[PDB]
């Protein structure tokens, strides 16, 4: 007939940083091989704006060596072609990304030693990055959600410590306020909004990868736990599709997962729904 | 030589 919306998953890591762009049809159970990244990379972040998929930051961890990426690259699903864009002010391994109003927010990540608390806004219409109010905490492996046109930044790693702290950027006032910390410390968790709530799923607490999932209600300002995920996973991809959450791969201290679970809010149940062609951590994921 | 969190080997 025709084909609807897809969960794109881009780059990642298994033995080395990867180039795989693949897509999943949640309504047919099927997986698409699509154009490889110009450069392989891991701990990048994915987002869509106006039909187009964007691949932000990360690092090429090669057999040869490794480089932290300041690169922004754009995938057009119409042409199956990547094009490069204005690079960021700085390279951002383990970046967090949110989209408010056709604009991309790159928050935190590392340039080797330097753990960032800087933040930059990219305007596709101009093809231009601009620095904005930095966060209060330095954070890499930071979950990033956009709720009621605010950017929430959740957990991460400040260079010394793993955080359960979370803050909130106000685009209109250009300022950051701390919010209720989560029950659990979570570096490299997966974070998104669904039916008006931030969810934090998986992550490394500093000892052990997690399968616990807590959600923020912005009104009651509390972090209630919900159903854990089947598999413990850190450095996982996450997205929302058809009002359900999908978690894609990641690491569990032993092996690189290929599992993808799916959370029905309506019935507070998870369920495994496919595998990825390979097991990989630190993929970037988005829907269009 | 391993990153406990990402599972990436470094050095
Ligand atoms: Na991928």
């Amino acid at each position: 007939p025709k084909v609807g919306r897809l969960i794109y998953t881009a780059g990642g890591y298994f033995r080395q940083s990867l180039s795989y762009l693949e897509a999943y049809n949640p309504s047919d159970g099927t997986w698409l091989r699509l154009a490889d990244l110009q450069v392989p990379r891991s701990g990048l972040a994915g987002c869509v704006v106006g039909g187009l998929l964007y691949a932000v930051g990360g690092r090429n961890n090669s057999p040869d060596g490794n480089t932290d990426s300041s690169a922004l690259d754009c995938y057009n699903p119409m042409t199956n072609q990547w094009s490069p864009c204005a690079p960021m002010s700085v390279p951002r391994n383990r970046i967090g990304v949110g989209v408010i109003d056709g604009h991309i927010y790159a928050v935190g990540g590392s340039h080797g030693c330097i753990h960032h608390n800087s933040v930059e806004r990219y305007e596709p219409e101009r093809d231009e990055w601009h620095l904005v109010a930095p966060m209060l905490t330095r954070r890499i492996g930071v979950g990033v959600a956009v709720l009621n046109r605010l950017l929430y930044a959740v957990g991460g790693f400040d260079g010394t410590n793993r955080l359960n702290s979370a803050e909130c950027y106000y685009p209109e006032r250009n300022e950051w306020r701390m919010i209720t910390a989560m029950n659990t410390i979570r570096s490299g968790a997966g974070v998104c909004v669904l039916h008006n709530c931030i969810y934090a799923a998986g992550g490394y607490d500093g000892q052990d990868q997690l399968n616990s999932v807590e959600r923020y209600d912005v009104e009651t300002e509390t972090w209630t736990f919900v159903a854990p995920m089947k598999h413990r996973r850190s450095a996982l991809g996450i997205t929302v599709h058809q009002g359900r959450i999908y978690v894609l791969g990641g690491y569990d201290g032993h092996t690189f997962l290929d599992s993808v679970e799916c959370y029905d809010p309506d019935t507070d149940t998870w369920s495994e729904v496919t595998r990825m062609t390979s097991g990989r951590s630190g993929v970037g994921v988005a829907v269009t | 030589v391993i990153n406990p969190e990402t599972g990436e080997q470094i050095q």
